[PDB]
This record gives structure tokens, C-alpha cells and sequence, in this order.
DNA sequence: ATCACGTAATATTGGCCAGCTAGGATCACAATCCCGGTGCCGAGGCCGCTCAATTGGTCGTAGACAGCTCTAGCACCGCTTAAACGCACGTACGGATTCCGTACGTGCGTTTAAGCGGTGCTAGAGCTGTCTACGACCAATTGAGCGGCCTCGGCACCGGGATTGTGATCCTAGCTGGCCAATATTACGTGAT
DNA sequence: ATCACGTAATATTGGCCAGCTAGGATCACAATCCCGGTGCCGAGGCCGCTCAATTGGTCGTAGACAGCTCTAGCACCGCTTAAACGCACGTACGGAATCCGTACGTGCGTTTAAGCGGTGCTAGAGCTGTCTACGACCAATTGAGCGGCCTCGGCACCGGGATTGTGATCCTAGCTGGCCAATATTACGTGAT
């Protein structure tokens, strides 16, 4: 009388978990009723971002020839990026240093 | 013999700390510091060595962003070295009213 | 016995074995990139619900969050974040 | 709502904050009887000669090596340039322009006029 | 058990002061800018200590958190990722 | 007859439009200026006048601010007028970059 | 119809204006089109942020609270508007 | 349909404050976006506090501290004595 | 044998709405249950606040020998006092101007 | 909590951004030697001397009648101005110290320490 | 005795040789770079469990939709006039150049205290259970709040007078330029060789 | 006949006279302030009437509180260097001074279109009524996620070579200063007055 469990990530073709966006959204307060769409639509927005930013981080750690990223590539791919940069303008990440900028006045001849 | 002309060295130095991402004030005093000023809010306090690092990492990225801002302040006046002016100026514009 | 904590690092592992299946993360960036999702969700079901609110309703549904989206994310990202979270609806809805 | 590509990357915008010209004549280096001048001469006459010459007055050291390379005015006479010269002379002290007279051995008995005239045609063509 | 600890923003040494400004691209540095960057510094440090202590006393706790720190900064409007942001 | 020396009526029209609140755009060109960038966005619109007002004071109250910043730039490099450069310092402080 | 080249409204005495209320005294000649960007750059946000407003409140017009509502999200809140 | 203000408590304010002086319509909606703006603010900062301690609930408690967070110095320590003695009095009856 | 109602205003010592601000706290989706002296004290913190601004405005406008408040008159109030500009710094006021501040510079000598 | 008193009014800080020291002895404009020098001498010449006098060069207008003002230096021997001005003609060229000496009305003849030392006594005591 | 003149001792100046400084090229040192080996520890995988997610049914209501009103946004005309525009002109400003002093930068030896690892204590985070006080909820009440309407007074604007201020004009004193007369230079006549 | 030299004409320069310019003081005019006076239109009050605030009661459960576990913070110690400090020194930098060119401010006359009011039309905001799809909720089920454990991969670090950027040194070249020889100046003896 009981289907197969079939997760609604899966119903939706994602990797995060619609189900706990669904709960955080009803336990944060944000509204009394939550749609069914909501938590789907969320995670997905979610889903592309992390990619976004995860894609930029591999793609500057294969340039430092590294397999593995650490805050540093985060932070490159971050300021590298125009809707990124302003999305995370007023954002600070832990160990994550500064881009290379020698103002060039500074510059010998 | 042998010595560097100045500027070499300090652009050595920017090339470095660049590159790099380790703090760069020393732990043991900014901590000291850190009690030393909550002590004027609460006695007798307490704080996670991860709380003492987050205050770290926040204040030295605070504190580049303003050289940031006051080397384009120096450079904007012609000058290469920064002052004190660069800096209440550079935190009177973000809006800090220096 | 039982201490449990929430975070959504396996998530972050499985989109970058999506999209970089021969690289890895560390712990801290994981834990950077764990901040970066909480605080995007935040960013996004705040300015939801503020429009909930200004419309005088009371359920968040897809077009609100489709919104807040277009208004917080910039440029090109919002173009194509409103698509996935249309497919991802698109597809939800097909049961 | 649906795009069917990857996303444009944008690249972000960080806001970045002593030509002698040869003329006609001879260097007055090589005019003895104006580089005895010179030698006897001290770097304040030669600085007002070179406020004349290149605009810009020069440094202690370089003025009077400037002055030595002067190979003349590589313009011809009604030119803009002229014109301009012409004028910084009529604005000349006339005590100034006996001085000047004295530093390219040209008379220094005439009417401010006349030694504004011998005056520009010695730095056309700079003669020994 | 408990003592004063006085004159420790001077802990924020010449050198220490010099390597942030290279961080931020800075080649000459004046010699009053170690001075107002420490106010500075000491000024940010109240402001943010200020909120953690506060959220702290909030929490009925005698200890300052991580999230204490991150909440305060996240009010400032300098977020900070790393620490569970 | 008489002639104002340069700058003197400059200060007296700073005076003037600093003891006062009067807009200073004209209108009717701000009105259409807004419905051509909205006319981007989404067509046949329509907007209360309330609106247009609304986005008249907000762009004034910017631009003022901006000037303010972008005076306090320009005296910083010991110049009175204000030029391009002195703006885009203004804007990439205050974080507005470009 | 359609309105064009409508940016010109905002004419060199005007941006004299907003200058003096500013503090400024002395102005360049490139400063008016560096304020016409900076001004189309400003309206450009404030007013996709509106639109976007009022599309989600499946309306046609444009209201103030929602000018209001754009703004505060600039970081520029506005008062006297309905607030 | 009536909309609602605080109109008529800012001018009862006013009057206890100036009650020689008024005030214009327009200066009326300027406060008038002042308070409300003040409240959100407030009970943002509490709502974020009670949910960052686990709590379902808004007390004085969580007002006073989103109090001495947002409202700067002196401030924040009238109003906090202010709340207190309002509260105090509340409770008094 | 009803007793006679007063409202939790006059029970608090305000001029504010105790009940409107308890109803906009329950309307407002801020939390699922709201206390007693929430209302009380956020409404005495907004009766303080608007008291200083008066305060402040209506001094500004004595010294104009103006009568009646304008917006003038409050960004004059709230600019010229440090704790108010500092709150309502990123605050833009209508008609309300900015202060009179020629940088000495600029003045002839 | 209740803090029983009025609340401090606090103020925002805003970011807010020829002097002829006369000396001991005579005026260089009226000892009939100097002053007849000057009328026989041109702007150049001052230009060096202008920059030993008030430690700046001088407007070609406003020197000549300058220099003449001097009327001596107010600081006595061995003060740290004195030890400052020596250093500053030690540094000049000998052809130089020959020309302010012609200036000055003093002996061209002599040895560099010499011109110095007659210079440096007559600048702190200009004498007809 | 004082003074003019020739002679001798002392002193100055032109020429020369030597010293000093400029620019370019060459060379050595150090920093940066790369490249392979090592171990080390954090990343990543596996597994039992549990608790949070899913499923299926019931139900109430939030919101989509349709229809009506009427408010208000748009378009359009004509007149007035202040603002915008275009141009002429000149002052004050920005930029460039030069110079000078000293404040920073660099290197070095000494000091000092950060950092690490280890031990002991203990306060307080964190969790669980009890339970009471408090808030949510509903029904009747009711009275504050608010929209509509009227009406005076604060104020914004006009005209007149008055005050502060700026720009222009006028006077006084010093320096520069031209003209005239005295004196030095050059050519011719005349005396000596 | 050639050379040297007195005298006259010519040329240059100092004294005198006149013009020009910079600084200070004075005045004329023009913006700002003050003072009424006044018409207006928006604040301020009033009124009746609706719906949000209130009183009262009841009941579920949030969180205050006590008690226990045990993590993590704190204090202290001792080495071990790496970093900080003090100092000497020198050069690149900041500031000041000077000057020039022209861009921007000011003012005038002409053109434009903003503003203002009035008129007409109609889209769509706003409201109400309806009816229903959808979300909340509950109970039962279950599998994904979390924590603990383990075990090797990525990476940092180091030592040994290669390359490169920077600074010091060497070479050729130009300009200036000390020394030497020739000559001018001065003190003195002798002769004249």
C-alpha cells in the first residue's frame, strides 16, 4: 500500500536536499505557509550557485595545479567574477587572502 | 657589499604577503588586546579560541581593505607613501565619519 | 550518545564531483563554502518573505522566491538561476 | 525564464588610478666666441636664455649643458612658433635682453624692439 | 585568577602594522599611520566586541562564541565566511 | 561696471542651494528619462506621480552625497575643482567600484 | 511611442546644482557626462528593482512604495514616501 | 477601507514635548517612516536573536537586545531605561 | 460587572499603541508567539526615540523662530546630532536638504 | 537599566580638509655701493642670492628690490642657522661665491674658506 | 716734511695637468624558479543507526479568477517665462619643473617574547526532566481611531529700507625706460724717426 | 717713407627727466537681512461610526530551573628561535616655490521648453464574491545523513641545480679645481718741490 521512497531532489533532478530547504524554510519563521514549489525552486538557485563558484575554484586551483580547493581559490574565482564579486562584495572569507594588485604608479621605469 | 634601493624590498614584500593568506599580526598579542577591550563591555569573560580567531580574520581584512582604500587615496594626491589623511579619508567616504 | 548538527557539505561534494569529478575540497574551505549557502539561503527567504509580506500574503511559493532571485543575484547569475529553478519546478511537477 | 548556455563570465573592471630639437645653424658650443661667453659666464644668465629656448627653465647642471647643444630654431620666421617667441621677448625686462645680447655676442646698444628683432634672428640661424 | 592587562593594543607592533599594509598593496608608509591605524583597529575591535558580548549576555552565556563574533561582524555589514557564517 | 571675480558667485550659489530643499533637476526631463530606462525593463508602464518624486529625491540626495565625497576627494589631491578621476575614487570606496 | 536620448534632460546647469548643494565650487567639463553615467547607472538599478516589484505584484503601474522598496534594497532607505 | 499611521501619537508626543509647536503633513510621513522604519529594524533584530537562541518567543528581553545592538550609545541606554520603566509599570498593574 | 477597560497604553504610561504594536508584531511574522511586555517596551522605545527627534526638530525650528516642524527642520535635528546621524545614516529624508558645510578650503583669504 | 537622567547631545566630527626678518645693520638699498651694484647687476644674479638670503628662489618681479631690503641676518655667530649657511656656501660653486662677492662689494681674490668667511660676516653685518 | 717716481718684494690671474663626476656596459650576488623525494595528516570512504524525510488521507482556507467602480495616469493645447544655450573674455586654477631636506627604507646586532608542547584545574557549555506560568485562542464588548468637513493662523511672498560685502577707481610711492650731455674710441693730419 | 700720435667726429654710457606699475585707501553698487503686511491653504479640531483593542476564561507547552556529564578554556612552565627593536645611514619622496597655458567662471542676448492649468479618455488599481486547489497536520514507515573509525593521497617542505633581476664595479668621456709661470700691485729708497 506504500510506493517506493523517491526523495524530492530526485523528483526534481538536483543534488540539495529539497526536504531540509523545506524545513528550514517553515522553521525560520518566513512565512506561515510554505508552497510546494518554494524549497524546489530554492535548492535548485542554490545548486546553480555552489556550481558556479565550485566550477571558477577548480578551474583556479588546475591553474595552480592543484587538485584540491582551498579558501585562497575561493576567493580568486570570487573577485574574479563580476556578479559574484558583487553578490559577495561585503563578504570576508576566512584565510582566503587578497588578488595580486600592484597599482602601477607603484611600478619602477 | 650589497644593498637594495628602497622600494625594492617593499614591493618584494607586497608581491609576498599577495600571495599569502596567513594571518599577519600575532596571535598571542591580538588575543591579549581582545580581552583587554571586552573587559570595559563584561568581567570575567570566556572566548572560544575559534571566536578569537574569527575577531582576527575579520579585523586584518578589515584592516587591508582600508590600506586599499588609502593607497588609492595616497595615489589620487600624487603621493606614493600613505597618511594619516589618507585614512580619515578613505573612512569618511565609506562612511565611517572619520 | 546522540549530538546531532546540520550542514550541507555532502551536497557541495556531489555538485563538484558533478562538475570537477578528479578535484577535491578541504575541511575549511568546505566550511566557507557551507557559510556561502547559509547565507545565500538567508539573503534569498528574507527578501522573499519580505514580499510576501508587502503583498499582504501569506505563502511563499515558487514566484517569490523566483523574485527575490531576480533582485539578489546580479545579471547573467539571476538569468540563469530562475532557469534551473524552473526546470527543477518543470520537473518536480511531472510526478 | 529558460537560457540555453553558460553563464557570459563578465571580467571585472578594478579602478587603476630632454628632446633637443636640432634647428638651423651652428650648436652655440661650437661658436667660440659665444662658448667664451659661456665660460666666463655663471649658470643665472644662461638660466633666462633657457627659459627662452625649450619653455621650461632647466637644472643648475643641465641648463648649462642645454644651452650648449642649441643647434637653433628648427622654424621659419612668421611660423606660430615665432609669433610666440616674439612675444616672450617683448615681455622681457630690457636689462634682461642686454643680458641676452651679451650671452650670443650681439650688441647690446639698440631699442627694445631692435633687440627683440637681432635677438630672433640669431636663434634662427645661430651664427658664428 | 584575575589581572588587568593594560597598554596591549601596542601588541599591534610597527612590523605587524607595515605587513597588513603590504597585503593591501602599500610600498611607503608615514610613521603617525601606525598610530592611526591602531585607533582604528581599536575602535572596529569595540564596535564588534561590543555586539558578541552582547548577543553573549543575550545567550545567558559567560563565554564569547564564534557565532557571538560572526552575527556582531554579519551586523556591522562585514560578513564572514569559515567560521559557520 | 561690476564684474564678479571667478568663484565668488560659486560660493554665493552654495549658500543658496545648501539653505535650501527645492529639487534641483527639472522635471518633466527626469519624468522621461525614467520611463526611457524603464521602457527596458518592461513596456507600457505606467507610473504615480508619487513614484517619479520618490525617484527624483533619491537620485538628488545620491548625487549630493556623491559631490560631497567627490569635493572631499578632490581637496585631498590639493585641487578645488572636482574632476572624473575624483568620482571614480568616490564610487570605488564607497564600493559603488566603476 | 518610444522616448529617446531623454538622458540630455538632465542638462550642465542642473548637475551645476546638484554640485553646489554638494559643497563643490569649481567643476570640469567632463564631470556632466560622468554624472549623466553615474545618474543612468543609479536609475537603471533603483528601477529594475521597482519593475521587478511590481511585476511580482502583478501590477502595470509603478507606486512609490515600491520606488521605497528598491531603494532600501540599494542600501538607500527613503522617508516621507509612504514608508 | 481604513489605513493606518502614527500619526496621532507622534502629535501627542509633540504636544508633551512642544506644546507650543507643530507640525506639517509631509514632516508627519517622514516620522511616520522613521517609526516604522525604527520597528522593523527592532523586531528583525529580535526575531534573529530568538531564532538564534532556539527560542519561539519575543520577550522584553529580546527587545532590549536588539536595543543595545542597533540604537547607538547614550541611546541605547535611554531607551533601555525607558523600556525597563515601562515594562516595570506595565507589570505594576 | 465588567470592569472598566484602559488600554495597555494608559496601563504602561505611553502615548504610543501598545495594541497596534502587538497586533503588527503578530502580523508581521517575526516569531509564532510574542509575550506581554514585547509590545510595552518596543512601544516606549519608539515613544523615546520620537521624543528626542521632536526635541532636537522642534529646538531646530525655535532657532528659525519657526513654529511648525518641517523636514528641514528634522534632517537638521538628526544630522547635527551624533547618535540620530548615526542611526539614520544610510537614511535619505525628503525636502530635507543637507547641512550647510563649506569646506575651509574654499573660502577665500 | 533605567538610567534616570536627560541624554547627552553629541556633535558629528565632520572630515574637515613675504616675511623679511629684519637683521642687525644697513638695508642693501641704501649703502650706496651695493645699491649701485644691483642697478648695474640684472634679475639673474639674484636668483642665487635669493635662495641664500630667504632659503627660496624669488619672483623675476619681485628680487632685486628684495634682496636690497635685506638688512642683515637676526641670528648671531655659531647658531645653528649660522653653521646652515656656511654649509650652504661651502656647497656653492666658486664662480658663484665670486659673483655675490661682486654683489656684495667684496674682494673676488681669495681662497673658497675665505669667500665664506667675508660673505658669512657680511650677512650677518651688512656695513657701507 | 711731503710727495712723485723707479725698483723690488708680494700678490693675482691665465694656462695646464690632474681630480672629479656621468653615462653605459659588464659582472657578481641574491631572489625566484623548478624538480624529485618524504612523511604526514587531513580528505575521503565505509558502516550502524536514528531521526528526519516521505507517503497517504482529511480538511480548511488562501488565493486564483471574474466583474464592477472609479481613481488616476496619460495625452494634448496654449501662454508665460525662467531656465537652458551659445558665445566672448579673462582670471584663477591645474599642471609642469626645480630644488631642498628629511623622513622613511634597508641592513645589522641584540633583545624579547611568540609559539609549541605538556600538566593540572575547573568553570561552564550542553543535555534531560519537571512543571508552572504564560501566551494563544475565542466570544462579547466598546471605544479609540479615522475619514470627512470646516476654519483660522503660520507662512511664503511682496515692497521698502538698511547693512554687509565686493569690485572698481583713485592716490601715493618706487622702479624702469628714454633722452641728452659727457667721455671713450677711431680715423685723419702732423710731428718724429 | 713709415710710424707714432694730437685732434676732431663718432659712439657709448651716466645723469636727469618722464612714464609705468604695485600697494593701499576710498567709494559705488549690489546682494543679504530686517521689517512689516497680507492672502492663502493646510494644519488642527470636531463629529459619528466601524473594526481593532480589550476583558475574561481555559488550556497546551515554552522555557525557567535544578542536576549531571565532560568539553574546552584557562594558568603556568620551559625552551627555541623568529620576530621585534634600536640604531646608523643615505636616497627617494613630499613639500614648497615659480611659472605658463587655458579651462572654467561670469555675464549678455537669444531660444527653448518646463510649468501650469484645463480638458477628455480609459487602463487598471482596488475591492468583493466564489469556489477550489493546495498546504497544514497526523500517523506510520524508512532510508539518507551523521558520527566514528581508518587509511592512504595530496601537499608542503627541503635540498640541489637553473634562470633572472638588481646592484656594484669598470671603462670612456666631459667639466672644473689646484698648481705653476707670467704679470700687476704695493712698499720703499731717492729725487724734486
Amino acid at each position: 500500500a506504500r510506493a517506493k521512497a523517491k526523495t524530492r531532489s530526485s523528483r526534481a533532478g538536483l543534488q540539495f536536499p529539497v526536504g531540509r530547504v523545506h524545513r528550514l524554510l517553515r522553521k525560520g519563521n518566513y512565512s506561515e505557509r510554505v508552497g510546494a514549489g518554494a524549497p524546489v525552486y530554492l535548492a535548485a538557485v542554490l545548486e546553480y550557485l555552489t556550481a558556479e563558484i565550485l566550477e571558477l575554484a577548480g578551474n583556479a586551483a588546475r591553474d595552480n595545479k592543484k587538485t584540491r580547493i582551498i579558501p585562497r581559490h575561493l576567493q580568486l574565482a570570487i573577485r574574479n567574477d563580476e556578479e559574484l564579486n558583487k553578490l559577495l562584495g561585503r563578504v570576508t572569507i576566512a584565510q582566503g587572502g587578497v588578488l595580486p594588485n600592484i597599482q602601477a604608479v607603484l611600478l619602477p621605469k | 657589499p650589497h644593498r637594495y634601493r628602497p622600494g625594492t624590498v617593499a614591493l618584494r614584500e607586497i608581491r609576498r604577503y599577495q600571495k599569502s593568506t596567513e594571518l599577519l599580526i600575532r596571535k598571542l598579542p591580538f588575543q591579549r588586546l581582545v580581552r583587554e577591550i571586552a573587559q570595559d563591555f563584561k568581567t570575567d569573560l570566556r572566548f572560544q579560541s575559534s571566536a578569537v580567531m574569527a575577531l582576527q580574520e575579520a579585523c586584518e581584512a578589515y584592516l587591508v581593505g582600508l590600506f586599499e582604500d588609502t593607497n588609492l587615496c595616497a595615489i589620487h594626491a600624487k603621493r606614493v607613501t600613505i597618511m594619516p589623511k589618507d585614512i580619515q579619508l578613505a573612512r569618511r567616504i565609506r562612511g565611517e565619519r572619520a | 550518545k546522540r549530538s546531532r548538527k546540520e550542514s550541507y557539505s555532502i551536497y557541495v561534494y556531489k555538485v563538484l564531483k558533478q562538475v570537477h569529478p578528479d578535484t577535491g575540497i578541504s575541511s575549511k574551505a568546505m566550511g566557507i563554502m557551507n557559510s556561502f549557502v547559509n547565507d545565500i539561503f538567508e539573503r534569498i527567504a528574507g527578501e522573499a518573505s519580505r514580499l510576501a509580506h508587502y503583498n499582504k500574503r501569506s505563502t511563499i511559493t515558487s514566484r517569490e522566491i523566483q523574485t527575490a532571485v531576480r533582485l539578489l543575484l546580479p545579471g547573467e547569475l539571476a538569468k540563469h538561476a530562475v532557469s534551473e529553478g524552473t526546470k527543477a519546478v518543470t520537473k518536480y511537477t511531472s510526478a | 525564464l529558460i537560457v540555453e548556455g553558460k553563464r557570459e563570465k563578465k571580467k571585472v573592471e578594478r579602478l587603476t588610478m630632454f628632446t633637443i630639437a636640432q634647428g638651423k645653424g651652428q650648436k652655440l658650443c661650437e661658436i667660440e666666441r659665444i662658448h667664451f661667453f659661456l665660460s666666463k659666464k655663471k649658470t643665472d644668465e644662461l638660466r633666462n636664455l633657457h627659459k627662452l629656448l625649450y619653455n621650461r627653465p632647466g637644472t643648475v647642471s643641465s641648463l648649462k649643458k642645454n644651452v650648449g647643444q642649441f643647434s637653433g630654431f628648427p622654424f621659419e620666421k612668421g611660423s606660430v612658433q615665432y609669433k610666440k617667441k616674439e612675444e616672450m621677448l617683448k615681455k622681457f625686462r630690457n636689462a634682461m635682453l642686454k643680458s641676452i645680447c651679451e650671452v650670443l655676442d650681439l650688441e647690446r646698444s639698440g631699442v627694445n624692439s631692435e633687440l627683440v628683432k637681432r635677438i630672433l634672428n640669431f636663434l634662427m640661424h645661430p651664427k658664428p | 585568577h584575575r589581572k588587568v592587562l593594560r597598554d596591549n593594543i601596542q601588541g599591534i607592533t610597527k612590523p605587524a602594522i607595515r605587513r597588513l599594509a603590504r597585503r593591501g598593496g602599500v610600498k611607503r608608509i608615514s610613521g603617525l599611520i601606525y598610530e592611526e591605524t591602531r585607533g582604528v583597529l581599536k575602535v572596529f575591535l569595540e564596535n564588534v566586541i561590543r555586539d558578541a558580548v552582547t548577543y553573549t549576555e543575550h545567550a545567558k552565556r559567560k563565554t564569547v562564541t564564534a557565532m557571538d563574533v560572526v552575527y556582531a561582524l554579519k551586523r556591522q555589514g562585514r560578513t564572514l565566511y569559515g567560521f559557520g557564517g
